[PDB]
Order: C-alpha cells, then sequence, then structure tokens
C-alpha cells in the first residue's frame, strides 16, 4: 500500500510551501495596487517608471492615458545630486 | 526594440527641455548670487562654444 | 498494511472517542473485539483484520495514562 | 514597512519549518524503506519529533575541549548556518515573488554556495581531534571538486538564455523545461549536488564507519543545531537551483484556459489561485527532488575520497568540457544565439 | 581612490616590517591587488569608461594564477625542509 | 559590405602594386605558386632530416640509432606546419606589393572582374554585422607580421580591403 | 549615463523656461498607454523624429539648445496621435495598455487585445503597425499565428471582446 | 537614516582600515580569516560605488577559491560638491557590465582573452611541475 | 582597444571632446599640434572638473559672505517618496 | 589482460579498444569534437536549405544617411 | 529598506538568538576529564601531492569556468565571431586538462621464484 505516515511530513511541507506562495503572491499584488509585479526591469525600464511617478502624483504604478500632461509635469522635473565618490 | 527606438525622440526632445530650463535657471541664480562682484558667470570653462550643462552641484 | 484506508475504516468502525483515546495512547487506529479484562482494569481485544500482520493481532489498552 | 515584515516572516516560517519537517520525512521515508515506521510517536504520527530534537539539543551543555580555539568552534557552524539561509533570498515561488529580486540572482546564488566550504575549512582547525582534522580537509577538497561541476552546468544553462534574473531562467522554460533537451545534464546535477551537499553515497567527509562521526565530533548542544539545520537547509536550496534552472521552477501548465472559465476578472481571488499553483508546481518538484535525495541514501554505499576525486575530475569534468564545446556549436549551426 | 590606497600602504607595510611570519607576505600581496583594483574601479565609474573594469577583470585573474603558483612555490621549498620557521 | 571607417587607398607597402590589404585565408592558399608548395615540402622533408642528422652528429645514448617512429611522425607533423606558414606568409606578402605579384595581380584582376559580372560583393557577404565586421578586420590586418609568435588568419568576408 | 551612487538626493528646479522659447504641450501618458500607442507614433511621426536626430547630429554637442524647434515639432505630433486614439479607439487602446500593465508589459502576453487595436487604428486613422528591417520570407512576431510564446493567462476581458468581434465579424 | 548610507562609504574605508588585524594576528589562521573580512568589506564598498557584479565576483573568486586555498595550504603546513545625475534614453539595450565586458574581451580584446588562455595553461603546468615527482 | 566605449557599449561620458581632440592631431603636424592646446584642456577638463570646481569654490566663498536675501527661482530637495506629489 | 595497443599502430583498432575500455574519456573526446567540426562543415547546409540567417536587430537609433529635410508640420 | 536587506539581516540575528538561548539555559560544568579530545574513548605529519594538486588546480579551473561568465552574458551581440574565440580559449584550456589527465596527477611482489640448482 501507500504509506501515508511517510507522506504527511511531506504533504507537510508542500502545504507550507504552497501557502507560503500563495500569501506571498497576495502581498506583492496589494502592495502594487492590484497589478502584477515587475520583474526584469532594466534602466529603461526604471527611468520611465520614475516618470510615472511624475505623471500620476506618486500613486506607484497607476498609469494615466491622457494626450496631454498636467501642468505640474513641466515644474517636477528631478536630477539626482549624489555625494562624492571618494 | 522598435518600441522603444519609436518612443527615444519625444522622451528625448522632453529631456533636452528640461535640460535647457534648468542649466539656464542655474546660470541666473549664480549670476545674481555674483552681483556687486567682479566675476563673468556667463564664461563658460570650455574653450568650444558648444552648450555646456552643468555638473559638479553644490550641495543642497 | 500502511494504506490510508486501513486507518479510516478503522476509525469508523471505532468511533470518534475511541480514536482519539487510542491517538493519545498507542498512536495507531486498531479495531478488534474486547476479549477480557484484568484484576488491573486494562482491557484485550484481538482482531481479525486480514491487513494486520502477524503478531499484531492481540494488544491491549491500559488503564491509567501512566501506563506499564 | 509592515508589508516587507510580513512577506518576510511569512517566508522565513515556511523555510524554518521546511527544513523541521524535512528531517522527520527523512526518518519516515527511510524507515518504510526498511520496513520499518520511524518516528510516529513524538506528536501526533511523530510529526513534533524534530521540534523534540530541537528543544533537546538546545538545552544541552556546550564542551569547549582544552586545545580548541573556542571562538571559531562556536562561530564556524553559525556562519555556515546563515549563508545556508541566506541564499534562500533569491528563490521565487512565482514571477516576480520572491524577497530579492535581483539581476544577478545566479551570481548572487553561486557566489553565496562558494561561502559554504568554510565551516568544513574550519571545524577541523578548531576541533582538534584529528577525526575532524582528517575529515575537514577531505571535506574541503570533496566540496570545492564538486562545485566546479555544478558552476559549470549553471554556465551552460545560462548559455541558453542570457540572464542572471533568476525569474527570466524560469520562464523561458515556458516552450520546453531544460531537462528536456539536457537529460544527461540533469543526471549529473544531481549526482554532483549529491556530492556537493555531502550526503550518501558521497558521505565521505562524515562518515561515521571510516571516522566516527565526522567533523563534528565534538559538537554538542547549539553548534551541532547549526551544523544540522544548515545541511538540509542546503539539501533543500540545492534541490532549488535544480528545479529552477532544469524543471522550469513554478510552471506546471498552461492555466489559462482554465482561468477564463473560473473567472471573469482579475481578483484576489484569482491572484491567490494563480499563486497556489505556482508554488504547488515548484514545492512538488522541490518534494521529487528530496524524496530522491533520501532514496539515494537508501540504495547504494558509500565512495572513498580517491574514487570521489578520481569521478569528479577524470569522468565528470571531461564530459562538461566537451558539452562547453557543443552547445555553443548547436546555437551556431541553427542561428539561435539567445538575445539579451 | 581612499580605501584602496589604504589597503595597498597598510600591506606593503604590513610585507616590508614583517618579521612574523611569510604567511603575512602572501596576505600583503592580494591585498595590495585588492588595493589596486578598488582604485582601478573607482576611476572606471568615474569615467564611466569600460578599460578600467577589463583592466580590473585581467588583474582578478591573474592574481588567481599568481596565487596558485605561490602557493605551488611554498609547498615544493616545504618539502624539502618540513618546517617553515620565516 | 559598405565601411563604416576610412581605409587608405592603393598604399604601397614596396615596390609592387596592391592587391589586397586583408587577403581572405582562400585567396592566400588560392593564389599559392608551385614554389610555395615547394617550401611546404622541404619544410616537411627537413624537420625528420634535421632530427635524424643531429643524431648522427651527437648520439643521444652514445650508440648511433635512428629516431623512433614517433619522434620522425611528430617531425613531419610540425615541419609540414612550419611549411605552410611560410608558404602563407609568402603568398600574403605577394598580395601585400612588397614581393613580384604581376602573376597574382592579373588573376585578382580577373576574378573581380567575374565577380562584378555576377552581380556579387567583390570580397563576399558576410554572416556578421558592420561593426562585427571592422573589428574583425582590425584583428587581422597585417597579422601575418606576427608570424614567428602566433598564428593569426583572415576569415571574415569584410570590405576594408586597401583598394578603390 | 551611469545610474545615481551611494548616496544621493533628487532635487527639483522651480524656475519657468526662459520667455523666449515658445511653449509647449507635453505628453501625459504614462509607459502601459506610450508602449501601447508606440508603433502608431513611430509610423506617422517619422519625418520629425528624423529631422530631431539630424538636428540633434549636426548640431555636434550643442544638440540640446540648438534643437529645440524641431522637438517641439516631435511632442506635438505625438500628442495629436495620441488625441486621435483617445478620440476614437479609446475602449481598445484601453485594453491593450492594462493588459499590458497585467504582462510585465510584454507585447507578447497581449496579442488579443492587440489586433484589436490594431484593427480600429488602421481602419479610423489610417495608421499600421510594421517591424522594419525583415525580408518577405521573415515573419512579422505579432502576425504569427500559434506561437511558442503565450501568457500565463489570457486576460479576461481582452478574451471576452475577442470572441465578440469574431462573432460581430470585426475581426 | 540618511547620514546611514551618507557615510556609509567611510564606514567600509574605517573598517578596512582596522581590518588591515591582518598584520598583528597572533595565529595566521586568524590572519587569513580577517583576509576573508577586509573581502567582504570590499565587496561591500564595491555594491556602493554601483558595481555590485563585481562584490559577487569578487566574493565568487577571491573568497570562494583563493582564501579556500589559503586556508587549505596553511592547514596542511607547519572634493565636497556633488556630481549630477543625469538621464537620457538612447540606450535601448538591456546592457549592463557584465555584458560589455564580454563584448569587449570577445570582439575588441579577443587576443587578450587568449593570452589569458595560455597563462591559466602556465596556471596548470606549473604547479604540476614542481609539486609531482614523475616516474 | 577598448577606448571609447563606456560601462553601457555606448560612448564614455568624456567622447566627444575627445574625438574633436583627435580631429584635431589628424589635421595638424608636430610643429602645428601645439594650434589646438585648447581642445586638450576642454578634454582634461571634462574629464576632471578642476576648473569647474575652482569656479564653484568662489562661488560658494562669495555666497557664504553674505548676509543680503537672494530672490531667485530656488532649488528644492524632496525625499524620494515625494517624487510627482501634490 | 587488455591493454594500450598504441594509436600509431593502428587507428581504428585503437578507437574500439578506447570506447571499450576508457569510454568516459572516448566520448567525452567524441562530444566535444562532434561540436566544431559539425559547426564547419553543416551550418552551410542548414543556410542553404532550412532557412536562411535572420536580419540583424537594430543596436541603436537607426540615423538616416541624408541631409535635414528641413520641414514643415507640427509647429508653433 | 526592502525585503532583501531585511532578511539579511535578520537571519545572523536568528542565529545569535538560538546560541544565546542556549547559553542561558544550559548547564556548564567544564572538568579536566570531559574536556579532553575525543578520540574513541582513551588519549593520544606527512600527506600526499594529490591532496596539495586537488586544492592548487581548483584555482585555475575555477578561473577557466568563471571567464566564460562574460561570453554567456553576450553571446547575441559576439555572434559568429565571440563563437570561435571562444572555441578557441576553451580549446587551449582543453589541451590543459589533456596534460593533467595523461599525468595523472591526482591520483594516489610479483617477481618469480627462481633457484640455484
Ligand atoms: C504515486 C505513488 C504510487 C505509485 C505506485 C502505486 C502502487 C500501489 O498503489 O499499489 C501498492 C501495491 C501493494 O499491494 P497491496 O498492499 O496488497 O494493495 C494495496 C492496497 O489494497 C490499497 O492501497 P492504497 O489504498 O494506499 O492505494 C490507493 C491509493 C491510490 O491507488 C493507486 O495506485 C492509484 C494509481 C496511482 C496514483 C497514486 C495516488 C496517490 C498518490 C500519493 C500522493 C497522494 C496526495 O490511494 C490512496 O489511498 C492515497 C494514499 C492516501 C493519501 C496519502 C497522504 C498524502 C499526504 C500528502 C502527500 C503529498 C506528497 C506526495 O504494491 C504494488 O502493487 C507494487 C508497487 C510498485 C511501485 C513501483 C514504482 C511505481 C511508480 C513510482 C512511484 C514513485 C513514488
Ligand atoms: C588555420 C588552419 C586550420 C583551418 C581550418 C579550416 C580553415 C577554413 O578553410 O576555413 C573555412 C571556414 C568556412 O569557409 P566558408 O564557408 O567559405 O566561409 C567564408 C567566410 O569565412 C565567411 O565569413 P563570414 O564573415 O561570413 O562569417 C564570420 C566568420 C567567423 O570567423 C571568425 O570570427 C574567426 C575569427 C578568429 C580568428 C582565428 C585565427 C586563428 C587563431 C589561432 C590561435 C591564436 C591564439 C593566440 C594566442 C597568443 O565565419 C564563421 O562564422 C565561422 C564560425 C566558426 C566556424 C566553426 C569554428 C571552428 C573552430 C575550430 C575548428 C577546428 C578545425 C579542425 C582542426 C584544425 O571559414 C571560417 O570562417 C571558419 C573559421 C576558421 C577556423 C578558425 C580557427 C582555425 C584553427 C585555429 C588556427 C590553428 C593554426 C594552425 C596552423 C598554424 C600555422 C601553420
Ligand atoms: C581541434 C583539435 C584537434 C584534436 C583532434 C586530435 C585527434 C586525437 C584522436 C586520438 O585518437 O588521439 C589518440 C591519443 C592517444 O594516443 P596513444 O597511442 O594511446 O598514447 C600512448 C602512446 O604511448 C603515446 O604515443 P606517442 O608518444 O607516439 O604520441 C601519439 C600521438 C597521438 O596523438 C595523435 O595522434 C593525434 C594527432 C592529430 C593532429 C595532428 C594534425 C596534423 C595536421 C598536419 C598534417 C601534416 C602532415 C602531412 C604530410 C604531408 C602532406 C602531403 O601524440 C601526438 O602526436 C600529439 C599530437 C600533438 C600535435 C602534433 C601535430 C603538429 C601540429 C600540426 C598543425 C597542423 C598545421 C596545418 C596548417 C594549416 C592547414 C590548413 O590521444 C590524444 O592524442 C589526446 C588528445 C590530444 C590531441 C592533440
Ligand atoms: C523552549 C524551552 C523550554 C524549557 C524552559 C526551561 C527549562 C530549562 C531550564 C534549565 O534547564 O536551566 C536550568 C535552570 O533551571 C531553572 O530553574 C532556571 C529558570 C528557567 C528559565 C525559564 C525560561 C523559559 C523561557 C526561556 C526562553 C539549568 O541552568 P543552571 O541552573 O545550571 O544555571 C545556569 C545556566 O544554565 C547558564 O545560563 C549559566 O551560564 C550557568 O552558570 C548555569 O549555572
Ligand atoms: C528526473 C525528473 C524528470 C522529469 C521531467 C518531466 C518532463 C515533462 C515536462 C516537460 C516540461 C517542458 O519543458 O515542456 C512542457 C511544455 C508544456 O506545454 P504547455 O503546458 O501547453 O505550455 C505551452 C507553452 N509551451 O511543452 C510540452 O508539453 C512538450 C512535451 C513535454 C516535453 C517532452 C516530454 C517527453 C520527455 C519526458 C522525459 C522526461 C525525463 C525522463
Ligand atoms: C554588501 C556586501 C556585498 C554586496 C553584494 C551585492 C549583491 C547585489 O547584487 O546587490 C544588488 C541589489 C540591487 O541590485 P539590482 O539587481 O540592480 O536591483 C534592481 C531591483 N529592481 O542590492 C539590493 O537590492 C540591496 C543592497 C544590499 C546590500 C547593501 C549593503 C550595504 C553595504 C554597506 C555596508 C556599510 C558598512
Ligand atoms: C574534446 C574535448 C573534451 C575531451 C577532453 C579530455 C580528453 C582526454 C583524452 C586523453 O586523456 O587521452 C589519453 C587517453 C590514453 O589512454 P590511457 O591509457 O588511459 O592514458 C592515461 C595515462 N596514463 O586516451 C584515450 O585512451 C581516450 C581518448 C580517445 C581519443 C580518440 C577518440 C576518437 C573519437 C571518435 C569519435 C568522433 C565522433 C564523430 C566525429 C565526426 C567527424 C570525424
Ligand atoms: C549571541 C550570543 C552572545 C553570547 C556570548 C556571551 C558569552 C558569555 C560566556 C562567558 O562568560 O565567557 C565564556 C568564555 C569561555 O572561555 P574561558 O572560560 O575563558 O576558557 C574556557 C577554556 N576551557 O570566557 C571568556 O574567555 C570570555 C571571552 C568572551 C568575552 C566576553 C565577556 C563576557 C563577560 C560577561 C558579562
Ligand atoms: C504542523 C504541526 C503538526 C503537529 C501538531 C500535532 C501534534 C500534537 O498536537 O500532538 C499532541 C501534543 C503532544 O504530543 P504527545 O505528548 O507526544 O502525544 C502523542 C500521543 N502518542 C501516543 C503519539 C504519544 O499535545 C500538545 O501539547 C500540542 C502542543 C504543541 C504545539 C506546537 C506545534 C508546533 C508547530
Amino acid at each position: 500500500a501507500i504509506p501515508f505516515e511517510a507522506l504527511l511530513p511531506y504533504g507537510i511541507i508542500f502545504g507550507l510551501l504552497t501557502a507560503g506562495g500563495g500569501a506571498m503572491q497576495v502581498l506583492h499584488v496589494y502592495r502594487n495596487g492590484g497589478v502584477r509585479d515587475r520583474f526584469a526591469i532594466d534602466q529603461w525600464d526604471s527611468q520611465m517608471m520614475e516618470r510615472d511617478l511624475r505623471l500620476n502624483g506618486g500613486q506607484g504604478r497607476k498609469q494615466v492615458d491622457q494626450a496631454t500632461a498636467p501642468e505640474a509635469f513641466k515644474h517636477n522635473h528631478v536630477w539626482k545630486s549624489e555625494r562624492p565618490l571618494i | 526594440l522598435w518600441a522603444r527606438i519609436y518612443l527615444m525622440p519625444l522622451l528625448q526632445a522632453e529631456e533636452d527641455r528640461q535640460t535647457v530650463r534648468r542649466s539656464i535657471a542655474q546660470l541666473e541664480r549664480e549670476k545674481e548670487i555674483m552681483k556687486g562682484t567682479g566675476f563673468d558667470v556667463d564664461k563658460s570653462v570650455y574653450n568650444d562654444g558648444k552648450f555646456h550643462a552643468p555638473a559638479l552641484m553644490i550641495p543642497p | 498494511s500502511s494504506s490510508l484506508y486501513r486507518v479510516l475504516r478503522n476509525a469508523w468502525e471505532v468511533g470518534p472517542r475511541s480514536y482519539w483515546k487510542q491517538l493519545n495512547s498507542i498512536g495507531d487506529t486498531k479495531s478488534g473485539r474486547l476479549v477480557g479484562t484484568d484484576i488491573y482494569g486494562n482491557k484485550f481485544y484481538e482482531t481479525d483484520h486480514q491487513d494486520e500482520i502477524h503478531l499484531r493481532t492481540r494488544y491491549v489498552e491500559y488503564k491509567e495514562k501512566d501506563y506499564d | 514597512m509592515i508589508i516587507n515584515i510580513v512577506e518576510i516572516l511569512i517566508f522565513l516560517v515556511c523555510v524554518l519549518f521546511s527544513v523541521a519537517y524535512l528531517t522527520v520525512a527523512e526518518r519516515k521515508t527511510l524507515a518504510y524503506m526498511q520496513r520499518r515506521l520511524g518516528p510516529n510517536f513524538v506528536g501526533y504520527y511523530g510529526l513534533l519529533q524534530a521540534f523534540a530534537d530541537a528543544v533537546k539539543l538546545l538545552l544541552k551543555e556546550i564542551v569547549l575541549p582544552k586545545e580548541s580555539n573556542y571562538i571559531i568552534l562556536v562561530i564556524s557552524p553559525l556562519i555556515t548556518l546563515i549563508t545556508a539561509l541566506i541564499g534562500w533570498v533569491v528563490i521565487p515561488l512565482g514571477p516576480g515573488i520572491t524577497l530579492g529580486e535581483l539581476n544577478l540572482g545566479i551570481l548572487f546564488s553561486l557566489a553565496i554556495g562558494s561561502l559554504g566550504v568554510f565551516g568544513s575549512l574550519l571545524s577541523g582547525w578548531s576541533s582538534n581531534s584529528k577525526y575532524s582534522l582528517l575529515g575537514s580537509i577531505r571535506s574541503t577538497a570533496q566540496l570545492i571538486s564538486y562545485e566546479l561541476i555544478l558552476t559549470s552546468i549553471f554556465i551552460i544553462i545560462i548559455m541558453f538564455v542570457s540572464s542572471l534574473n533568476i525569474t527570466t531562467i524560469i520562464e523561458t522554460q515556458r516552450v520546453v523545461w531544460y531537462c528536456i533537451p539536457l537529460l544527461p545534464l540533469l543526471l549529473i546535477f544531481f549526482i554532483a549536488s549529491v556530492a556537493e551537499t555531502a550526503r550518501p553515497p558521497f558521505d565521505l567527509t562524515e562518515s561515521e564507519s571510516e571516522l566516527v562521526a565526522g567533523y563534528f565530533t565534538e559538537y554538542s548542544g547549539s553548534p551541532f543545531v547549526f551544523f544540522f539545520l544548515a545541511e538540509y537547509s542546503n539539501i533543500i536550496l540545492i534541490s532549488a537551483f535544480n528545479g529552477y534552472l532544469l524543471l522550469g521552477g513554478y510552471l506546471s501548465f498552461n492555466y489559462s484556459y482554465l482561468f477564463n472559465i473560473l473567472f471573469n476578472d482579475y481578483s484576489y481571488v484569482s491572484f491567490l489561485f494563480e499563486g497556489l499553483i505556482n508554488s504547488s508546481a515548484y514545492a512538488i518538484k522541490l518534494v521529487f527532488l528530496m524524496f530522491s535525495f533520501i532514496w539515494v541514501r537508501a540504495a547504494f554505499p558509500r565512495f572513498t575520497y580517491d574514487n570521489l576525486i578520481n569521478f569528479c575530475w577524470i569522468i565528470l569534468l571531461p564530459l562538461l568540457f566537451g558539452i562547453f564545446l557543443i552547445i555553443p556549436s548547436t546555437l551556431y549551426i541553427f542561428d539561435s544565439f539567445p538575445t539579451l | 581612490m581612499f580605501i584602496g590606497t589604504i589597503i595597498l600602504v597598510l600591506s606593503f607595510l604590513g610585507f616590508v616590517f614583517n618579521r612574523r611570519n611569510i604567511i603575512l607576505a602572501f596576505i600583503c600581496l592580494e591585498t595590495m591587488l585588492l588595493g589596486i583594483n578598488l582604485i582601478l574601479l573607482r576611476n572606471s565609474v568615474l569615467f564611466d569608461d569600460i578599460s578600467g573594469s577589463l583592466f580590473a577583470i585581467v588583474i582578478i585573474i591573474l592574481a588567481g594564477v599568481e596565487s596558485a603558483i605561490g602557493l605551488s612555490l611554498l609547498v615544493s621549498y616545504y618539502r624539502l625542509r618540513g618546517v617553515i620557521n620565516s | 559590405s559598405t565601411p563604416l571607417v576610412k581605409t587608405s587607398v592603393n598604399y604601397s607597402y614596396g615596390d609592387y602594386p596592391l592587391i589586397d590589404a586583408d587577403p581572405h585565408f582562400k585567396r592566400v592558399v588560392g593564389y599559392m605558386r608551385p614554389s610555395d608548395y615547394g617550401v611546404i615540402g622541404l619544410a616537411t622533408a627537413a624537420l625528420p632530416a634535421g632530427i635524424c642528422f643531429a643524431e648522427w652528429l651527437d648520439p643521444v645514448k652514445g650508440k648511433f640509432a635512428r629516431p623512433s617512429v614517433k619522434f620522425l611522425r611528430v617531425a613531419t607533423m610540425l615541419g609540414f606546419a612550419v611549411g605552410f606558414g611560410a608558404a602563407y606568409a609568402r603568398s600574403s606578402l605577394r598580395f601585400f606589393g612588397v614581393t613580384e605579384n604581376a602573376r597574382e595581380y592579373k588573376k585578382d584582376e580577373a576574378q573581380m572582374a567575374a565577380r562584378k559580372a555576377a552581380g556579387l560583393e567583390p570580397y563576399g557577404t558576410s554572416s556578421l554585422t558592420p561593426e562585427l565586421q571592422e573589428i574583425a578586420a582590425k584583428n587581422s590586418a597585417h597579422s601575418i607580421a606576427g608570424l614567428f609568435i602566433f598564428p593569426w588568419f583572415n576569415f571574415v568576408n569584410h570590405p576594408y580591403h586597401g583598394r578603390e | 549615463p551611469r545610474e545615481a551612487a551611494a548616496h544621493w538626493v533628487p532635487f527639483e528646479d522651480k524656475a519657468n523656461m526662459p520667455d523666449n522659447v515658445p511653449d509647449v504641450v507635453e505628453v501625459g501618458a504614462t509607459s502601459a498607454p506610450l508602449l501601447s500607442a508606440s508603433y502608431f507614433i513611430g509610423a506617422k511621426c517619422k519625418p520629425y523624429n528624423d529631422d530631431f536626430m539630424l538636428c540633434r547630429e549636426e548640431s555636434q554637442g550643442s544638440g540640446a539648445i540648438d534643437c529645440l524647434k524641431e522637438g517641439r515639432r516631435v511632442t506635438r505630433c505625438a500628442v495629436s496621435v495620441i488625441e486621435d486614439i483617445n478620440k476614437s479607439c479609446l475602449d481598445e487602446f484601453r485594453l491593450h495598455w492594462q493588459c499590458l500593465e497585467q504582462n510585465n508589459h510584454q507585447l507578447s502576453g497581449c496579442r488579443k487585445a492587440e489586433a484589436l487595436l490594431n484593427k480600429c487604428v488602421f481602419t479610423k486613422l489610417n495608421l499600421e503597425k510594421k517591424i522594419p528591417g525583415l525580408r518577405p520570407d521573415e515573419e512579422p512576431v505579432f502576425l504569427k499565428k500559434d506561437p511558442w510564446i503565450k501568457p500565463a493567462v489570457d486576460d479576461f476581458k481582452s478574451v471576452r471582446a475577442y470572441a465578440e468581434a469574431k462573432k460581430n465579424g470585426t475581426l | 537614516m540618511m547620514y546611514l548610507t551618507y557615510y556609509f562609504i567611510e564606514i567600509t574605508i574605517f573598517l578596512a582600515i582596522l581590518c588591515t588585524f591582518i598584520i598583528s594576528a597572533k595565529n595566521p589562521m586568524v590572519s587569513i580569516l580577517y583576509m576573508i573580512a577586509l573581502f567582504v568589506i570590499a565587496a561591500m564598498y564595491l555594491y556602493l560605488i554601483g558595481l555590485g557584479i563585481f562584490s559577487l565576483l569578487y566574493i565568487m573568486i577571491y573568497i570562494g577559491a583563493i582564501a579556500v586555498l589559503f586556508l587549505f595550504i596553511i592547514t596542511l603546513l607547519d572634493n565636497d560638491y556633488n556630481t549630477i545625475i543625469t538621464q537620457d534614453w538612447f540606450n535601448i539595450e538591456n546592457t549592463t557590465l557584465l555584458t560589455t565586458i564580454g563584448n569587449v574581451l570577445l570582439t575588441n580584446n579577443a587576443f587578450i582573452l587568449l593570452v589569458l588562455a595560455i597563462v591559466l595553461l602556465l596556471g596548470i603546468i606549473g604547479p604540476i611541475s614542481i609539486t609531482m615527482k614523475h616516474k | 582597444t577598448a577606448a571609447g566605449i563606456s560601462l553601457t557599449g555606448g560612448r564614455n561620458r568624456c567622447f566627444s571632446e575627445w574625438q574633436s581632440f583627435m580631429h584635431c592631431t589628424a589635421k595638424t603636424d608636430a610643429k602645428s599640434r601645439a594650434q589646438c592646446l585648447p581642445n586638450f584642456e576642454d578634454y582634461m577638463e571634462c574629464l576632471h572638473h578642476t576648473k569647474e570646481k575652482a569656479r564653484l569654490r568662489e562661488i560658494e566663498s562669495v555666497l557664504k559672505q553674505k548676509k543680503e536675501g537672494l530672490e531667485a527661482p530656488p532649488v528644492k530637495v524632496i525625499p524620494v517618496k515625494a517624487i510627482g506629489l501634490v | 589482460i587488455n591493454a594500450n595497443p598504441g594509436f600509431w599502430n593502428g587507428p581504428f583498432r585503437y578507437l574500439r579498444w578506447s570506447a571499450h575500455n576508457r569510454p568516459h574519456l572516448f566520448f567525452a573526446f567524441a562530444i566535444g569534437i562532434a561540436g566544431p567540426v559539425a559547426a564547419l562543415t553543416l551550418t552551410p547546409l542548414r543556410r542553404k536549405y532550412l532557412y536562411p540567417d535572420h536580419s540583424p536587430l537594430p543596436q541603436s537609433y537607426p540615423l538616416p544617411q541624408r541631409a535635414r529635410e528641413q520641414l514643415t508640420g507640427f509647429d508653433d | 529598506m526592502n525585503t532583501f536587506i531585511i532578511f539579511i539581516i535578520l537571519i545572523p540575528i536568528v542565529g545569535f538568538a538560538l546560541l544565546a538561548v542556549n547559553i542561558l539555559l544550559a548547564v556548564y560544568k567544564p572538568y579536566n576529564e570531559k574536556l579532553g579530545a575525543f578520540e574513541c574513548g582513551l588519549t593520544s605529519l606527512a600527506f600526499n601531492a594529490a591532496f596539495i594538486l586537488v586544492a592548487i588546480l581548483f584555482l585555475p579551473f575555477d578561473l577557466e569556468i568563471s571567464t566564460l561568465l562574460p561570453y554567456v552574458m553576450s553571446i547575441y551581440l559576439v555572434s559568429n565571431y565571440g563563437f570561435t574565440i571562444v572555441l578557441l580559449f576553451l580549446l587551449i584550456l582543453i589541451i590543459g586538462f589533456v596534460y593533467e589527465i595523461n599525468t595523472n596527477a591526482l591520483k594516489i611482489n610479483t617477481d618469480s621464484l627462481i633457484y640455484k640448482l
């Protein structure tokens, strides 16, 4: 027969990893605001996301598709002031 | 790649506009600080006539 | 037999209270007909379930928690 | 901040308890392969066995032998455990679903792995029991030799992907798992992961019959807990490396049709259901690998030092260099150099 | 430039004023190469130039082979004498 | 096959006209004269003849003995390598216009004219991008100068051949 | 340019444009709508983009200040095409860019919404999506049927709309 | 919090001075462990300046191999201004430090690569030649 | 050679004036070479920012010696979380 | 019993001996050498018959090789 | 302060906490006989070259393997050119590996009985 007592610890491990990953999916989605995560993001993507923050008012990954930008977009430009690499 | 190429001109153009504004703005700020002193703020440190966005700010 | 079906069938045959008693004393789930009782109070069972190996067809359920 | 904390606690608890229950699963599986039962008495169905051993060992006195560097003897197990657990920060249970989403995830895995020989190298010097010294030198040799095989298989896989992000490597495998075109490479990764973990048959490092106990002869109490925990955590972690390099990580099947039947829009229910599917796929792959470690422990006698060194450096490494030659050749022949 | 320079100079002084052991000598060699490389890499970053990092990679590899050969020399030296009294 | 960088045109490496600044391996072997094959044969014979004569002059173990077949086989192999290197160098030097190259010049003119008639590229089409072609050219140009040190060849169909 | 290192603070400049410079509208779409509309922007504004880049090259270093005018031209062309999409094909445009938001911005995960958006834009704006540089033998991947690579979950709304269009005959 | 990341560079520098404990160690082992600590500090500094991939390569090689060899053998034998960080969009590829190093090393400097192959060949032949007694 | 290649495979930070200076040295001869000393100062300037640091030194020195207020559109520093807020 | 027969004495006999008595080395070498030879011999066959090589991808903005053609449209 | 750094910080704290629990709760009664080193129950150095040699040859081979990381991260960009270069690199290293094999570097009474009648 199939020894179920031998499979109980395997079942415990399997349920633990499965539940942990499911809870991590829900937390990541909740942190993202209802969309999946962005993975393998290059410099281009980081800059696009910064521009998105300038456009949607700092609301994370929220997207706007209006053709014309609000007025504050022209003034909320950011350069970065980086300390001397001694 | 082709999508990114098609987006690059407008994004660049915006960035050039921001560059010109912030470079000029810093020029007037420094000039205003240097009024009353015998120093030329408009003189580039470079010998070519080319536009040179500032590097190296003062710490804020 | 190590099968889960054996355990489910024994648990059904024996009732939930006795299942919990067995899980708290012996660790297995055994279903067998009572044979007798000691002077001390322990109870002895025999089983004819074919899924029981040689030397597991008689067992005892001690009367006290500190069994011996 | 709060969400970060909750994610880390969930992940850490799952990993620690999975390691704890792997020990019980090993005892039970070996037991049933040996016609016996294994732990079924401490806790219902022997489910509290690992915590019983833990508590006992945490109540055990620490003995510091007279000729020993006590600082090194206590800190070596600690660093090996830390690195063994740090290795988990990059393992994804779904697309982007990990504590550390590094573009250098593979390089991080290899580096933290290479930090794994220091427990063996240091304990022999710390114990000063002679059995520990012999075990320590032989182990350091074996571990580095097989780390070479593991690194070489890593490189061969990156030849197909051209990325050091683990999630990307997993995503490229929706077309096919890499264990299909590279079945021989999968066999070698198992044989080498067994050796790199120091498991039987390749348990020469801490083999009780050649050398009593092993490098740990002198380790009582929590230091023994640390070596034990690091060993089983490393077992699971290298099974994880195997999983995402070769078994497609968290990919099981195309559940797009099913989700379109069940749901009609995105919801926390559907995100949770997808998360559970991906995590279940990855965890079932981990379970098969751990079972295989236990199976191989049950089936085979040990190697000798000469035998395993000969294996790694005369049978495995030539084959791997040959594959180094033949994989890019096949890419070139069919014009399939992978893009970034 | 700062961390690398100080590692270089302190390792050099450790090497020269070593009157304790030969292992200290090996270590000062390795750490000097480290400091050289750190200075190099900072300069690479400041210039956004790849030649600096290429030479850093080459130094890494050559320091590897140099360590291998040096330890082999030390072992061959030991084989005749049985003991390193420095 | 459009060049990305400017090259000299019909530059004189010597007293003779330029045929090709960086000839392709197939051309260099294809334009080899019977004298060059004589050079290859002479090296192939000379190297084992050299080892045998050296044994004659000063026997390894006092008493003369003909060198074993392993060493003679070695000898032939390496001698052929030296001969082929020498012959390749001679042909390439003809291509640069350093030695006499009338025959090679005429044959090149004819071959180029035929290729142009067929509509093909004068130097062939490359499976590389132009940047990799310029890099391959800068790696293989005048690499015959280091024949003593390392062997390097042109295997890439690039357009930087220094002609018009 | 390299990304910022150990310690950096972002700082904002409060000055206005110098008043000699003609003002221009800025594109307000974000990454997903922009990536959705990129092919149409290219198809329409290719001459202006090319002119902008040629100006930047010929300026030989003063590009930022000498190439403001056709930069304004580029931005205006982009805003025009985005407005046309917002007026004519808004629902399909939203399908496409929300699908992209869900699929890590991979066009391979939004073929169904992309087919609808492409048909709408071709019919109501006379813009075609096309991949430059392919020989006639090579087939554009976004036109390929039965791809090796498929999304994890076909987007629900996009699947429903696609089946609906297949019924209506628009697609 | 902000002063932490600001002085992070200066902290690695200070710990490096302190760790260079290597010279004063009573036990050469202990000296080798402090060498490993110095290498971890180096990896920390490398990440800070923007070269994390180098932090990982250093961990891989110098700690993973060179420190391991060291220990094996000895068990056996008896500027106040701030820089402006600006964006531009001319880079459409996902090209990082490793990719660029591969590109230049394998095309512009293939010769350096093959000479490094010869150097590693030496690193194999030599140790065999002097640590092994033939016949 | 890798000269001119940035950390991302493009042109490094200081390429443009280096290339201008090479255009000089190509067009001129040894006698005439001093003719574009200016291009070389521009190159070294891009590399090391020395006259720029000097100019910033005089600007800061005079700024800190001033008690009168400054009326010019100022520079504002914001937290990274506050990019695009309001 | 079995012993090395010498490669130079007989090639195919030595290959058979190697394949029977040193399979690890024999097959390591076979797999390693099959790569480059197959590259050289078979890549042109693939190009000729199966499918040609792909068109290169862009690496940077494709600059037009022409003069500015002024322009008229989308102005102030 | 992302999950990465917090987890990295958290792990050693857990290790130290387990160690401190052991120190606080366990008894501690050292005495001379207990402090002796264990060798099968009762109180009580030349090595072979291959021990040295495995360790020493690990470093070149490790460097060879890790020298292919730039290649596999840039395979497409280097095209059929870099391909050939890395073949040559690999073959040159394979030669050293052949030398190692043939010299048997890592490896560690049949006379007849004759009577003078």
